[PDB]
């Protein structure tokens, strides 16, 4: 955190949670906590969606944004959106809220048995502790969650291959995917046409090469630490990791909010509803092609317009951290 | 701001059985009767118990949350009454055929006669409170509905009896807690009543507007939808309303004219119903509620912005006025019965204001052809803002006695008021001579001439005429109002105005309220008996602390007999004998207007309709030729309709026939207190106490004549429970017997 | 029933000068303008607490219901 | 609750106690044996 030379700063109660940015054991039971809040919304809102969900009537027509990203990766869904099983939905939406019950558990052990630093700590939780200064133990957290991150896309592209298999658009039917890309001049085009994607086994091999550059993007935090140049061009303090965190997320967000509004394939029109146009009146506001009863939007537009108004403030809020990084006041004007 | 005192009292039965204990001179027990007395009448005096006034206000803030406790109870009672004991669901299929009745009396020793057929085969008393009218307009189907607001009652009220044991006996709130009316007034106008027009309007919506809408239609009652099927599918509320595909966009962009299906200026009445559009009341509800949310932000808090009520005050100086109102913020944050007396003056106004806006305006279903209902509903809401209006005559003077501090009045609006109440009082003295003359010998006076066979020579619209003529302008002012002064306004705002008659069930739901010679000399009755009970309140609240005959009323007391039977005699001077004489006045004020109510209704509103139209009224339009006289009042009001009161013996109404005699009883028992005095009854009960002594069973506790104070009030007492069970009693039989 | 339109610039250009109108009109008239709950940046709002920035967004809010139904309803907008 | 059993032994309440007992009695006299005029 930067206090600049106070150094010993009283943040009241409407900025109280910049208090644990320098205590290790406070951190994790903060964002365990998220963990769990976004693991409950994930299981809650799955079969919130599933009670208020009618099978003859279309799921982007319905205010659904659960449902339609559980369909596109082949549960629940025969041929055509019909959705004639929806059990494997409740079962993910349930195990969720059991994962969000665990992560609740120990966002509340980190609060009390453990102590606010971890350095109290003897054994491998000695081991655990973090500050903001030594840059090797924020490249060991860098390297296992781009470890798990990289899994997340293994484990993703081992469902689109293995067992289960995921959704086409054309030919409405759930592929399994036998023959999947591998060649990199064919993965490296999609620069600029990454928006337009309409194969299946062009994404999963996209997706390979995600889950392994991220396995060895995390071996190499986990063997080598930041080096001198990467330490002179960036601050390593609280609120700067943050603010490179921020921006990325950010940038991640309006990336997906354009996947959202625009492609057929990660979003099939038979479960989110049909493509979108980018509209900009006083904003960059993702308009519905076809008009729909009542004020209702499609899920579709839901998900790009809610996306693309999160990635601006969370770009906001990137400058906001990143300005009391690099030691502007906000008092001064 | 928040400041409370932890556990002042403590919670035990100690002073449970020690009666008296609040007051010093009731603490040593008993030693003659007058102390039970004093016992009651001491025991809500919190100002005479404690001299603390941080104590005064805990005690008053707990004991509202016990009288809220009361009202719950007796909110639950008539919603468990209206789910177990009543034909709610007979007749919410058959408003116009069935009768409502909630109360069913147990069958012993011939009481179960009372048990009339009331229609659809129920059996009870027939009920005039307006519960099932005003449950219909709440979308209330089912009796579990009802019951399930009889059992949140009494939650409500168990919460309320543990609000008043927290507020005294655990957290009781600091004096500068309640002397910030500031921000009192800003959560009462904005949180109380501007959230209650809000939920209200929000309930209306939801649930009044879409069951009465399907009742209305012919929908039955077990096939309405229920609440919450409109909130749960919205499909079913677009089929009704189309506006509600539109959502909450036009109500946040200010495009409100999509809203308004439901949200109209309609006025007039529903014709199906007779009552008020609940389309208006919901677009009342929520523009009542703007306004009084908005009104909720004008007094300063703690965010700086917002109005001191003292700087208020102290602005509005004028030249006829001196210091003007300097000093009223500190008399009305110091002095709880001063503010009393501004509250009961307007509650009991606005409870006046409520019976002449329900029966000219019927917010209802069918409350407007049950001519019982709309009967009692005037004339319960009359006689309750009478007694607050009395009240504030009282407390009035309490304050005058006990908390006018002379100090921090000077040359204000109190003391300017104390300093011509000569000029006050003789002005309103003779204003009421001059009405009585003009009004009750404009009675005389025609009363005579018809004795004397000079129809002629009479003040009437046959002969020479008193028309009330700014009334009748008023009345034709709001007859045009809709689409010229009103234009956005589709019909008039009350039928009684002019224009059209209402039938609903062949039956007249409002008319014409045509104001004739015998409307004005009523109004000048209304207008001088008003007057003189302004004039003896106010006599009491100027003349509590001294007069020309009595310099010093204050250090007697506000309840006190007399100074004596010197200067002549200075019997009733005191502050609380002038509430003694306005409760008669009172009576006599408000009696003449629900008889003024219950003949010009059924002389000139109520009665059947023909089907090409015509109206044939319930006493065949008798005002205009008999309300002139006071001879028209005793046979063709009181001898002609208490027919019904007194051949009901026999029948469902023979209660109100031996109520009718019941007050007739309490009415002359009262004047046993009234005219005799407390010095006969003294020497009486020693004789009595000569025989108990004779036979060894006189009592320790020795027995007392009541004070003077108490004889006059046991004597108001009784006169105003003769006089009113009488008149509940006449107006019920009869209401009920016609229609 | 009076007019009324739906939202568009035009709508928005009216509220933002009607609580333009208000705030100096509570710049000028507010006696208490920092008392209590103070802003985040004093500067940029004429010294203004919370309750003073809110209570003179709420009367331009009140001033730009009633300016712009009356327009409407005079067909201006 | 010693103070309690004096206030339901005070002389309202247990005049109200008694004259709830004594109607009590007469009403349900007068439920299982009614319209006794005479002996
Ligand atoms: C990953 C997210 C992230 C992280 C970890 C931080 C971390 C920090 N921020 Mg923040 N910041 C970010 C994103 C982030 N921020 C974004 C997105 C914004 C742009 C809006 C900012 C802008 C910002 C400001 C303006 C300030 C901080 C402050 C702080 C610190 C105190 C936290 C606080 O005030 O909580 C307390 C939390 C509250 C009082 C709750 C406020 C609730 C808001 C106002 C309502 C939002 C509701 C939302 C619109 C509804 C969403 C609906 C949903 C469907 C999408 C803390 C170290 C403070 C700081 O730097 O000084 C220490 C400071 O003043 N940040
Ligand atoms: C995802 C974030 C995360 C991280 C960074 C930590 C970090 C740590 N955990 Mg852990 N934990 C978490 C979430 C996390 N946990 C959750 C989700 C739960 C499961 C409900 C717990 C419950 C938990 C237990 C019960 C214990 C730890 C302990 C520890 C320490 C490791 C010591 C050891 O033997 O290693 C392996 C260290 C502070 C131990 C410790 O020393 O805590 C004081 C210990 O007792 N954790
Ligand atoms: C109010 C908060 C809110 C809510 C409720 C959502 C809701 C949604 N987000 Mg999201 N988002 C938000 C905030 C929000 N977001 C913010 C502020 C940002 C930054 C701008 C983002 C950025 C964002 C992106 C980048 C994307 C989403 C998308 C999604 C959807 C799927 C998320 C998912 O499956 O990830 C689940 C997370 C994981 C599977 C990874 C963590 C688990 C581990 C690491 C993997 C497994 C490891 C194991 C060992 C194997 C979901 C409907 C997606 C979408 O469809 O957008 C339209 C999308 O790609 N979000
Ligand atoms: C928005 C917040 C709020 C609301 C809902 C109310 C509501 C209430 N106040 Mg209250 N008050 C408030 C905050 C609020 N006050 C604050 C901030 C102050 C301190 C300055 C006071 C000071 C205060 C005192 C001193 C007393 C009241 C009284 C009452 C009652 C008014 C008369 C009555 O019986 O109403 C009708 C009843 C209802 C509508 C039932 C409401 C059910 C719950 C309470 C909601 C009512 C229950 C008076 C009272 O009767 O005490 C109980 C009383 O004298 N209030
Ligand atoms: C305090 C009262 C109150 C309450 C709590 C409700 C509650 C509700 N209203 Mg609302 N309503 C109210 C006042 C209220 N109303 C009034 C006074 C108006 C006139 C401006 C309306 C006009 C209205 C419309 C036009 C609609 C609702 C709708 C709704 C729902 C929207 C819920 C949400 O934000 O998501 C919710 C059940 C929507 C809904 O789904 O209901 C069918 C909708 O279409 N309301
Ligand atoms: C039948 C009822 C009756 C009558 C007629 C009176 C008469 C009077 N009351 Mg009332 N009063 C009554 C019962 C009555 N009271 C009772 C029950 C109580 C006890 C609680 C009171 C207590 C009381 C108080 C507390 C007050 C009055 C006051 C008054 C006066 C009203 C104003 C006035 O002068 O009007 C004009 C006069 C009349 C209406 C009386 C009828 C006069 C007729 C119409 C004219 C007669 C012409 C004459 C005979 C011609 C002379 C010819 C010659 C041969 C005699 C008036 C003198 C008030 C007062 O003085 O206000 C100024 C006031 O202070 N009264
Ligand atoms: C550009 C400025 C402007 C314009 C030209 C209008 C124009 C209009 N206003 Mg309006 N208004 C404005 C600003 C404006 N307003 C402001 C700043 C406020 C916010 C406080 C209001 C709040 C307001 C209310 C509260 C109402 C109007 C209404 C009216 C309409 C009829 C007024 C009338 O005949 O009085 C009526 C004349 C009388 C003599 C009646 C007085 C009776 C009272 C009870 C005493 C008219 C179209 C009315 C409306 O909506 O009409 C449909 C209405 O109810 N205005
Ligand atoms: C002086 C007092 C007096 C007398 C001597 C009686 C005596 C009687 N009444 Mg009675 N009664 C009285 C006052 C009196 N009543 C009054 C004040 C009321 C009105 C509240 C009634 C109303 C009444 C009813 C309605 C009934 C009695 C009945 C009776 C009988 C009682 C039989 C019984 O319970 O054993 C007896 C003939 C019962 C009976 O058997 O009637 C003959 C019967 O049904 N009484
Ligand atoms: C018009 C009559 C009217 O009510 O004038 C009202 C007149 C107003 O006087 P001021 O201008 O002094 O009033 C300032 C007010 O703010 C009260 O303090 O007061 C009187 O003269 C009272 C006498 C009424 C007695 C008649
Ligand atoms: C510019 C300033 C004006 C100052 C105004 C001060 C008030 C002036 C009152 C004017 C009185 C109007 O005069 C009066 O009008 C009413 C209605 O219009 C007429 O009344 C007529 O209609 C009414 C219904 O409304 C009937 O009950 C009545 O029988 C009939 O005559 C009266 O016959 C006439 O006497
Ligand atoms: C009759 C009379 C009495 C005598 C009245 C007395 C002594 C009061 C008698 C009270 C009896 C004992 C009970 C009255 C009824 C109870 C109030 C009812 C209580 C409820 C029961 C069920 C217990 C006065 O003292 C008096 C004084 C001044 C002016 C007029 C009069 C006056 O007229």
């Amino acid at each position: 955190m930067q206090t600049y030379g106070n150094d010993t700063v009283q943040y009241e109660w409407w900025a109280g949670n910049a208090r644990f940015a320098d205590q290790s054991g406070l951190f994790i039971a903060a964002h365990v906590a998220q963990a769990a809040l976004t693991a409950f919304w994930a299981g809650a809102f799955t079969l919130f969606e599933i009670s208020r969900f009618d099978p003859t009537q279309a799921m982007g027509d319905q205010g659904l944004i659960l449902l339609p990203h559980l369909a596109t990766l082949g549960w629940g869904v025969g041929d055509g959106g019909q959705i004639v099983d929806t059990y494997p939905y409740f079962v993910i939406g349930s195990i969720h809220l059991i994962a969000s019950a665990v992560l609740g558990a120990g966002a509340l052990f980190h609060t009390l048995r453990a102590p606010a630093d971890l350095s109290t700590l003897k054994g491998q939780g000695k081991k655990f502790h973090f500050t903001w200064e030594n840059p090797q133990q924020l490249g060991i957290i860098l390297g296992h969650h781009l470890l798990f991150l990289g899994a997340g896309a293994l484990l993703l592209a081992g469902k689109a291959m293995y067992w289960g298999g995921l959704y086409d658009a054309t030919t409405q039917t759930v592929r399994l995917v036998s023959q999947p890309t591998l060649d990199p001049l064919v993965i490296y085009g999609y620069q600029t046409h990454f928006a337009s994607i309409s194969s299946l086994e062009d994404l999963v091999g996209g997706h390979i090469f995600v889950g392994f550059l991220l396995i060895g993007g995390g071996i190499w935090h986990i063997l080598v630490p930041p080096l001198g140049w990467a330490k002179k061009v960036l601050l390593f303090s609280g609120e700067a990791i943050l603010s490179y965190s921020l921006g990325g997320i950010a940038l991640a967000g309006f990336v997906a909010a354009y996947f959202c509004a625009v492609n057929t394939l990660a979003y099939p029109p038979e479960f989110y509803g049909p493509p979108l146009a980018i509209k900009l009146g006083i904003f960059p506001y993702f308009a519905d092609t076809v008009e729909l009863p009542m004020h209702a939007h499609t899920s579709r537009a839901w998900l790009a317009n809610a996306h693309f108004f999160l990635a601006f403030f969370f770009l906001q809020g990137h400058l906001w951290h990143a300005l009391r990084a690099l030691g502007f006041d906000f008092k001064r004007v | 701001k928040v400041s409370v005192d932890n556990n002042p009292v403590p919670t035990s039965f100690e002073k449970w059985g020690k009666p008296g204990h609040f007051d010093r001179t009731l603490a040593r027990g008993p030693k003659t009767t007058t102390w039970i007395w004093n016992l009651h009448a001491n025991a809500h005096d919190f100002d005479s118990q404690t001299s603390d006034l941080e104590d005064v206000s805990r005690k008053i803030f707990s004991a509202h949350f016990g009288h809220l406790a009361v009202v719950f109870v007796w909110l639950s009672g008539m919603y468990f009454h209206g789910a177990k004991f009543s034909n709610y669901e007979g007749w919410l299929a058959d408003p116009t055929h069935i009768k409502p009745s909630a109360q069913v009396v147990w069958p012993i020793v011939g009481q179960g006669i009372l048990n009339g057929d009331v229609g659809g085969g129920f059996h009870g008393i027939q009920i005039t409170s307006g519960l099932f009218y005003l449950w219909r307009a709440s979308g209330f189907t089912d009796s579990y509905q009802l019951y399930c607001t009889a059992i949140g009652g009494l939650v409500m009220a168990a919460l309320m009896l543990f609000a008043g044991w927290f507020h005294y006996h655990v957290k009781a709130p600091k004096l500068e807690w309640f002397q910030n009316v500031e921000s009192m007034m800003n959560h009462h106008l904005a949180g109380l009543l501007g959230l209650g027009s809000l939920g209200w309007a929000g309930h209306q919506i939801h649930v009044s507007m879409p069951i009465n809408k399907l009742l209305d239609a012919g929908v039955a009652p077990k096939d309405i939808p229920l609440p919450h099927e409109f909130i749960l599918e919205p499909s079913k509320m677009a089929e009704l309303y189309p506006s509600f595909a539109q959502g909450l966009t036009p109500f946040f962009t200010l495009n409100w004219g999509v809203y308004s299906d439901f949200l109209t200026f309609k006025g007039g009445l529903n014709p199906v119903t007779g009552g008020l559009w609940l389309s208006d009341t919901a677009h009342h509800h929520l523009a009542i509620a703007v306004l009084f949310i908005i009104a909720g932000h004008m007094y300063r808090t703690n965010w700086g912005i917002g109005h001191s009520m003292k700087e208020i005050l102290e602005a509005h100086k004028g030249p006829f006025t001196g210091e003007g109102h300097k000093g009223l913020y500190e008399i009305l944050t110091t002095s709880w019965h001063a503010q009393l007396a501004i509250n009961l003056a307007l509650l009991g106004s606005l409870t006046i204001i409520v019976a002449q806006h329900m029966y000219a305006m019927p917010p209802y279903p069918y409350q407007a052809i049950d001519y019982a209902t709309q009967l009692s509903l005037f004339t319960h809401h009359m006689w309750i803002g009478g007694f607050l209006i009395v009240g504030a005559g009282a407390h009035g003077a309490i304050f005058m006695v006990r908390d006018y501090d002379p100090a921090k009045n000077v040359n204000n609006l109190l003391d300017r008021m104390l300093r011509h109440r000569d000029a006050i009082i003789s002005h309103l003295n003779w204003v009421c001579i001059f009405l009585g003359f003009h009004s009750f010998g404009l009675y005389i006076h025609n009363d005579t001439m018809r004795a004397l066979g000079r129809p002629q020579d009479m003040f009437s619209d046959t002969a020479i005429q008193l028309q009330p003529i700014f009334a009748q302008w008023v009345q034709h002012l709001h007859t045009l109002a809709p689409g010229a002064t009103a234009p956005n306004a589709l019909a008039t705002a009350s039928y009684a105005f002019g224009g059209e008659t209402i039938a609903v069930a062949g039956k007249v739901a409002m008319m014409p309220i045509t104001l004739g010679t015998a409307d004005f000399m009523v109004h000048h009755i209304h207008a001088f008996t008003i007057h003189v009970t302004a004039l003896i309140l106010l006599k009491g609240v100027l003349y509590a602390r001294s007069s020309r005959l009595v310099p010093d009323k204050a250090n007697l007391g506000f309840r006190f007999p007399c100074d004596g039977p010197g200067r002549g005699g200075t019997c009733q001077v005191s502050g609380w004998d002038h509430v003694f004489l306005g409760l008669f006045w009172m009576y006599n004020s408000l009696s003449i207007v629900i008889f003024h109510f219950s003949w010009k209704m059924q002389s000139d509103v109520w009665g059947t309709v023909s089907p090409d139209g015509s109206v044939t009224h319930v006493t065949l339009g008798n005002f205009a030729q008999s309300a002139i006289t006071i001879n028209g009042w005793l046979r063709d009001f009181l001898w002609a309709q208490a027919a019904n009161v007194i051949n009901s013996y026999g029948s469902a109404l023979s209660a109100y026939g031996i109520m009718f005699l019941a007050g007739h009883f309490v009415f002359a028992f009262s004047l046993m207190f009234l005219f005799s005095g407390r010095g006969y009854w003294q020497e009486l009960i020693e004789s009595i106490v000569w025989a108990h002594n004779k036979l060894n069973v006189a009592p320790a506790i020795q027995p007392r004549a009541l004070s003077i104070i108490q004889g006059r009030a046991v004597g108001v007492a009784h006169y105003l429970l003769g006089g009113i069970v009488t008149t509940w009693a006449f107006f019920l039989a009869r209401s009920l017997s016609i229609g | 029933v009076p007019a009324t339109l739906s939202w568009s610039p035009k709508v928005a250009g009216v509220m933002i000068a009607c609580n333009i109108l208000a705030i100096a009109f509570g710049k000028l008239t507010i006696k208490q303008q920092n008392v209590g709950t103070p802003m985040p940046s004093s500067n940029f709002f004429g010294g203004f607490g919370l309750g003073a920035v809110l209570g003179t967004a709420s009367f331009g809010h009140i001033l730009g219901a009633g300016v712009i139904l009356g327009l409407a309803n005079m067909g201006v907008l | 609750m010693d103070g309690l059993k004096s206030f339901l032994s005070t002389a309202p309440v247990m005049i109200m106690a008694l004259l709830t007992f004594t109607a009590g009695i007469l009403i349900e006299f007068n439920r299982f044996y009614p319209d006794l005029l005479f002996h």
